[PDB]
RNA sequence: GUGGCCUAUCGAUCCUUUAGUCCCUCGGAAUUUGAGGCUAGAGGUGCCAGAAAAGUUACCACAGGGAUAACUGGCUUGUGG
RNA sequence: CCCUGAAAAUGGAUGGCGCUCAAGCGUGUUACCUAUACUCUACCGUCAGGGUUGAUAUGAUGCCCUGACGAGUAGGCAGGC
RNA sequence: AAAUAUGUAAGAAGUCCUUGUUACUUAAUUGAACGUGGACAUUUGAAUGAAGAGCUUUUAGUGGGCCAUUUUUGGUAAGCAGAACUGGCGAUGCGGGAUGAACCGAACGUAGAGUUAAGGUGCCGGAAUACACGCUCAUCAGACACCACAAAAGGUGUUAGU
RNA sequence: GAAUACUGCCAGCUGGGACUGAGGACUGCGACGUAAGUCAAGGAUGCUGGCAUAAUGGUUAUAUGCCGCCCGUCUUGAAACACGGACCAAGGAGUCUAACGUCUAUGCGAGUGUUUGGGUGUAAAACCCAUACGCGUAAUGAAAGUGAACGUAGGUUGGGGCCUCGCAAGAGGUGCACAAUCGACCGAUCCUGAUGUCUUCGGAUGGAUUUGAGUAAGAGCAUAGCUGUUGGGACCCGAAAGA
C-alpha cells in the first residue's frame, strides 16, 4: 500500500436542517409608491423612462405601462428598488389589472441544450397592452402637458443633485 | 490586554490516566471511570485516581498493616481494598478469614490470605461485588519509607542522611560533624 | 469585645433574635432636615490679596 | 536512544541549551573536587559535612571475614524452619520435642530480640546472643545453646 | 447559540420580566404626576436672590 | 471601599448609576459566574438556580438587589461577571482622558454623569 | 553574679602540644616502654572562610579586551577665551 | 506678547511647503480621523470544568457540551516533520 | 514633630461553666500547662477578592545591566560616577512624539464590523482653510511634554492692571 | 397665569446604511391565541436573474498606494564608521563509556540479580542451572563493644474513604497514607551503682536543656528511558609553552 488506510471513516450520511422560525411576511412598500404614480426607471433597458405604477404584484415586483402611444415601455414588471416615485399622479380606478400576475409574465423553460450558442411577440400580450392603455391615454389626456412629460425621458444635468431634488 | 492575576495555561498538575500502557490497567481505568462518573460514591473516585499513581505512590501493602487494620473495631467483616501490591510477611503468626482486592498479590500473600481461608480478589471482582465500594476499608502503604525521602531536605542541623556512597569511619564523619574537628553541623 | 459579643447573644436568645455581632464600617449619612431658624446661610467669597508686610 | 533526546530539539538553535552569555566552556571551576575549601565550600559543607579532615584510629592489614557476623531478629527466627513443618511445630508446643534452629548454618552469627515470637519452646543454636533475644526465648520456653 | 439582547427582541424582552407587557399598557414609562401647590420660603428665596 | 476609590482614582471613572443604567447595563452585558464559568443570564432560572438561596428569582430581583443595596447585595454583585463595556459610542468628550473629571479628564468621581458615560459605553 | 554598663577588641582542616577519661587499640597470645585513638584547650593563618613565593624585558610571545588607557568625535565648561 | 541683550565654522531645516483678524500665542465649545487597545461574531490552538456503555458507538488518550485565555530573548517541557 | 512607609489583632486551634493530671508552683484543695464532660446558624464575630488551596522533588539559564518620575551622595558640571522606591527597556512588536531601546497610548493567535486611546484635522496626510473671545508684526517672529537650550538687564512697541 | 430652554426617563413609535448567517431531526424558555394552531421564541430563509467558463478564483510577472536599513554575534545599547560573511556544492560540532542523583515504565517482592561459569543448541542467538557473591532485610560508636514492644507497636490534634442513624443538611463510630506534637525502645556521651565476687571484676536498676545518616506490622533488588553529575579528547576548532 502507497498509504495504509483512515482508520476512521467520516459518516456518509448527510443530515437534515434544523427547523427554521423564518416566516414569508408580505413587503412594505415605501408610501411615495402608490399605484398610478409616474415612476423614473433607473435601471435596465429602459432606463429614464417615465412609466405609471399599476399593481403591485405577489413577488414584490411593480407592474408597469408607460404606453406605446407615449414613450414604447410596454407591460412589465420593474423592481421596487430601482425606480423613481414622482409627485404626479393619474386616475388609475379605470384600469382591469388583476388578470396580471406571474404567470402572465412567465418566461421560458430554459434547459441545458436549448441555447442561443452562435448568434415574436404574443397576441395576447399586444391586444392586454391595447386594452390597458387607452384608459390610460384617456386619463393622461385630461391634463396639460403630461403626455409629452410621459413621453420624454428623464436625466440628471450639470450641477443637478438628486439629494435635494424633490420628485 | 488583561492584568492577570494567575498563570495562564496552567495545566491542573495531576494525572488523568496511568503512565503505564498495561491494557489490563487501562480496562480497569475504564471501569472505574465508568463507575466514577455514574455513581455517586466517593470510594469509586478515590479508586480511579489511585489507579493513576507511580510505583512510589504505591508502596506495597503488607498482610500484617491488613491484619492490623482488620483489628479496629466494626472492621473486621470489611473488604480490604489495596489499589497496589499485598505483600507477605512472616513477623504475624495468624490471620483472621478476611477478602482482600489488589492489584497484585505475591505468591507468599495469596498463600497466606487463602491458608487463613480468606480470598483473593481483584478489583473488577471488587467493582462487580461492591460497585458503590460497601463495607470497604481502603489501605495505603508508608510512602515516607522509601530510601530516597531519607535524603530529601538535606542541610545544616536538618537531621537528613547525606547522599553517600561508602559509608564508615574516613566517610563523612570529621570537619562538620563534630566540634573537635572545626564545627558540629 | 468577646465578651460583650457573648452577652449579646445571651441576651438575643431570650428576645431580639438576629443581634448583628459583626462590626460594619462607617456607612453614608440618610436624609436629615436642616434648619434656617436661627442659622441664616452668611455668604462667603474669596479674599482679595494683600502683602502682610 | 539518540532520537528521544534534546539534542535533536536543539538542532537549529544557536547555543544548544548552554546560553549565550554563558558560552559552554571547558572546566569554568576546575576538575573533580577542586576548591572544595575554596570556591566549592558553601556545597560541601551544606550538602558533605564531614568531609575533610581525619576521625578515629587506623587499622592496619583488616580483613573484613573476621568482623563477619550477620544479626537475625527472633520475629524473622521461625522463618529458618520449613514450611512444611512449622505449622506442626507451632501447633503442640512441647518442652520435649522442641525444634532445633542452627541458625549459624542458616547462615548468622548474632541473634538479635526486635522479638514477638509465638509461645513455643525451641532450641535456638548460635555463637552469640543479646540479652533480650535470650530472655525473650527463654520466656518462650526454649534454650539458647551457645556454638562455635 | 446566541446572546438575545432585551431592550430589542420584544419576544426575549418578555421572556424575561413578565410585567413588561403590564408596563407597556399602563404606559409606566409616561406617568402624569399629581399637582402640588407647594411655594418656597420666602427666607429661601432671599437667600437663593443674595448677592 | 471608598478609600479604595480615592487609592485607584487615577486609573478608574466612577459615579452614583441610576435605576435605568442598572437595569439596561444588567440586560444588555449580564453575566453569571456558575462554577468559574462566564454564563449569559439570558433566562430566570439560571439566577433562580444560582442565587434562589437568596431569594433572588429573577434578573429583576437582581436588579432589585443592586440598585437598593441589600442585605444579600454581597453575593448577587459577586455572582455577577464583571461588565465589559465598550468604548463610549460618542467618544470621551474631553481631549485628554488622564485628569480629573474636575479639571477637564476622564477619571475620578463624575458622580451623576457616570450614567452618561455608562450608557454611551453600554 | 556564667567577666568588663551596652554597642568593636579576633581564627578552619593537617600537624604539634597540654588537660580529662585511666577509658579504647597496636588485629597469634601476654607484661612493660613506645605509638595511635575519644572529649576539651593552646601554638596561626591581619589577603583576617585561612597558598609556602623577588625582580626585569627598549629582544619579546600568546589568549583576549573598546568590560580598560594613549587621537578624533559626543556630553560638560571647572580652567582657557 | 513683541523687540534689544543673542557670535562659528559644507547649504538646511516649527519634519517640509508655507502660514500674519494664522496654518502663531492663551482660552472655550463641538464635529471629525485612526492602533495588534475596548465591544460583538467566526475560525485555530491551549487550559479548565463536564456529558456519553441494561441491543447503543470503529467498541472512549473517541465523540461531544460549556467557559476563559493566546507578547516573548536566555531557558525548560510537549506534539510533530 | 508630620505625610508616605511599617508590626500585630479582628475568634471554633474560640469563649464560658464544672472538675481531672503533675515529680513544676503556692502558706494553702494557690496557680501554670494540658484536658474529661456541658452550652453556643439567620452574622462562627469588619470590607473586598480568591484566579482551586496546601506540599514536595529535581534541574535549566542568569549572577556585565541600563533608562524614566520622585528621594538622594561626590563633583562646577556631564549622555559623569554612586545609592532608595516604583515602573520600564533588556526580552517587545503595535498607534503617536518626523526621526530615536527606555517618553505618551496601548502590550500582540487568524479575520470581519463598530468605538476609541495618545496624537491630530491648510497641503504633504486620513480628519472642520470649524465656531468663539482676545494678544502679537519681528530689516535674527512664533509654532507642543521628555527634546534637542538661554540669562542678568533694558524698550513713550503695544495690551491689560495697581 | 402660562410657555420654552436645559437636564433626565419611557419594558414610546418609526425611516435610511453597513458587517455577520456560526449550528443542522426533536427536546428549552416564552409570546399571540376560546381552542386547533401560529410566531421575529435555544444561530437564514424565501423568491428571482445571468453564466456555466478562465467569468469567479489560484499562481506568476509587472504597475500603482503605503510601508520595509544586512544577516549572524558579543553587548545596557547594532543598519552601524564593531567583528565574520564574493558565490555554490559536499563534509561540518553535546557523543560513547565507568560510577552515580531525582523521576518514570516493567518483573518479582523480604527478597532480588540466569549470561563468572556450567548444561544445551537449528551455534556469538534462543533455552536451562548449582554453589557463591552484590545490594536489601539493623543501627550505633574512634574503638573494645552493645544492639531496637510498658502498652491493642502508645497518647493528643487533624485526616480521605468506610460504617450507623438521617426526608436532607448533618450527627456519632472507625479512621490507612500524611502532617504537627508528647512519650516508649536501640547505640554513643554523662551520671547512679543492687545480688554477687579470682577484691576487682561484674553492671542489675534508675536518670538526662546531651547525641545518631536508628526502632516503632519491612521495601528492596534488577532492567530500561529522559534529564542532571564526575572522570575521560568529552560540543567542535584554537595558544604562547613543556618533554
Ligand atoms: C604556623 C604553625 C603551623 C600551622 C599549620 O599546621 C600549617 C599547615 C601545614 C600544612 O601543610 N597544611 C595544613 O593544613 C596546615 C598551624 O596550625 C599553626 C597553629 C602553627
Amino acid at each position: 500500500s502507497a498509504q495504509k488506510a483512515p482508520k476512521w471513516y467520516p459518516s456518509e450520511d448527510v443530515a437534515a436542517l434544523k427547523k427554521t422560525r423564518k416566516a414569508a411576511r408580505p413587503q412594505k412598500l415605501r408610501a411615495s409608491l402608490v399605484p398610478g404614480t409616474v415612476l423614473i426607471l433607473l435601471a435596465g433597458r429602459f432606463r429614464g423612462k417615465r412609466v405609471v405604477y399599476l399593481k403591485h404584484l405577489e413577488d414584490n415586483t411593480l407592474l408597469i405601462s408607460g404606453p406605446f402611444k407615449v414613450n414604447g415601455v410596454p407591460l412589465r414588471r420593474v423592481n421596487a428598488r430601482y425606480v423613481i416615485a414622482t409627485s404626479t399622479k393619474v386616475s388609475v380606478e379605470g384600469v382591469n389589472v388583476e388578470k396580471f400576475n406571474v404567470e402572465y409574465f412567465a418566461k421560458e423553460k430554459l434547459t441545458k441544450k436549448e441555447k442561443k450558442e452562435a448568434k415574436e411577440i404574443k397576441a395576447e400580450r399586444v391586444e392586454d397592452q391595447k386594452v390597458v392603455d387607452k384608459a390610460l391615454i384617456a386619463e393622461i389626456k385630461k391634463t396639460p402637458l403630461l403626455k409629452q412629460y410621459l413621453s420624454a425621458s428623464f436625466s440628471l444635468k450639470n450641477g443637478d443633485k438628486p439629494h435635494m431634488l424633490k420628485f | 490586554g488583561i492584568d492577570h492575576t494567575s498563570k495562564q495555561h496552567k495545566r491542573s498538575g495531576h494525572r488523568t490516566a496511568p503512565k503505564s500502557d498495561n491494557v489490563y490497567l487501562k480496562l480497569l481505568v475504564k471501569l472505574y471511570t465508568f463507575l466514577a462518573r455514574r455513581t455517586d460514591a466517593p470510594f469509586n473516585k478515590v479508586v480511579l485516581k489511585a489507579l493513576f499513581l507511580s510505583k512510589i505512590n504505591r508502596p506495597p501493602v503488607s498482610v500484617s498493616r491488613i491484619a492490623r487494620a482488620l483489628k479496629q473495631e466494626g472492621a473486621a467483616n470489611k473488604t480490604v481494598v489495596v489499589v497496589g501490591t499485598v505483600t507477605d510477611d512472616a513477623r504475624i503468626f495468624e490471620f483472621p478469614k478476611t477478602t482482600v482486592a489488589a492489584l497484585r498479590f505475591t505468591a507468599g500473600a495469596r498463600a497466606k490470605i487463602v491458608k487463613a481461608g480468606g480470598e483473593c480478589i481483584t478489583l473488577d471482582q471488587l467493582a462487580v461485588r461492591a460497585p458503590k465500594g460497601q463495607n470497604t476499608l481502603i489501605l495505603r502503604g508508608p510512602r515516607n519509607s522509601r530510601e530516597a525521602v531519607r535524603h530529601f531536605g538535606m542541610g545544616p542541623h536538618k537531621g537528613k542522611a547525606p547522599r553517600i556512597l561508602s559509608t564508615g569511619r574516613k566517610f563523612e564523619r570529621a570537619r562538620g560533624r563534630r566540634r573537635s574537628k572545626g564545627f558540629k553541623v | 469585645r468577646v465578651k460583650a459579643n457573648a452577652a449579646k447573644r445571651a441576651e438575643a436568645k431570650a428576645q431580639g433574635v438576629a443581634v448583628q455581632l459583626k462590626r460594619q464600617p462607617a456607612q453614608p449619612r440618610e436624609s436629615r432636615i436642616v434648619s434656617t431658624e436661627g442659622n441664616v446661610p452668611q455668604t462667603l467669597a474669596p479674599v482679595p490679596y494683600e502683602t502682610f508686610i | 536512544p539518540s532520537r528521544f533526546t534534546k539534542t535533536r530539539k536543539h538542532r537549529g538553535h544557536v547555543s544548544a541549551g548552554k546560553g549565550r552569555i554563558g558560552k559552554h566552556r571547558k572546566h569554568p571551576g576546575g576538575r573533580g573536587m577542586a576548591g572544595g575549601q575554596h570556591h566549592h565550600r558553601i556545597n560541601m559543607d551544606k550538602y558533605h559535612p564531614g568531609y575533610f579532615g581525619k576521625v578515629g584510629m587506623r587499622y592496619f592489614h583488616k580483613q573484613q571475614a573476621h568482623f563477619w557476623k550477620p544479626v537475625l531478629n527472633l520475629d524473622k527466627l521461625w522463618t529458618l524452619i520449613p514450611e512444611d513443618k512449622r505449622d506442626q511445630y507451632l501447633k503442640s508446643a512441647s518442652k520435649e520435642t522442641a525444634p532445633v534452629i542452627d541458625t549459624l548454618a542458616a547462615g548468622y552469627g548474632k541473634i538479635l530480640g526486635k522479638g514477638r515470637i509465638p509461645n513455643v519452646p525451641v532450641i535456638v543454636k548460635a555463637r552469640f546472643v543479646s540479652k533480650l533475644a535470650e530472655e525473650k526465648i527463654r520466656a518462650a520456653g526454649g534454650v539458647v545453646e551457645l556454638i562455635a | 447559540v446566541l446572546k438575545k439582547n432585551p431592550l430589542k427582541n420584544k419576544q426575549v424582552l418578555l421572556r424575561l420580566n413578565p410585567y413588561a407587557k403590564v408596563f407597556a399598557a399602563e404606559k409606566l414609562g409616561s406617568k402624569k404626576a399629581e399637582k402640588t401647590g407647594t411655594k418656597p420660603a420666602a427666607v429661601f428665596t432671599e437667600t437663593l436672590k443674595h448677592d | 471601599t471608598l478609600e479604595l476609590l480615592k487609592l485607584i482614582e487615577p486609573y478608574v471613572a466612577y459615579g452614583y448609576p441610576s435605576y435605568s443604567t442598572i437595569r439596561q447595563l444588567v440586560y444588555k452585558r449580564g453575566f453569571g459566574k456558575i462554577n468559574k464559568q462566564r454564563v449569559p443570564l439570558s433566562d430566570n432560572a439560571i439566577i433562580e438556580a444560582n442565587l434562589g438561596k437568596y431569594g433572588i428569582l429573577s434578573i429583576d430581583d437582581l436588579i432589585h438587589e443592586i440598585i437598593t443595596v441589600g442585605p444579600h447585595f454581597k453575593q448577587a454583585n459577586n455572582f455577577l461577571w464583571p461588565f465589559k463595556l465598550s468604548n463610549p459610542s460618542g467618544g470621551w468628550g474631553v481631549p485628554r482622558k488622564f485628569k480629573h473629571f474636575i479639571q477637564g479628564g476622564s477619571f475620578g468621581n463624575r458622580e451623576e454623569f457616570i450614567n452618561k458615560l455608562v450608557k454611551s459605553m453600554n
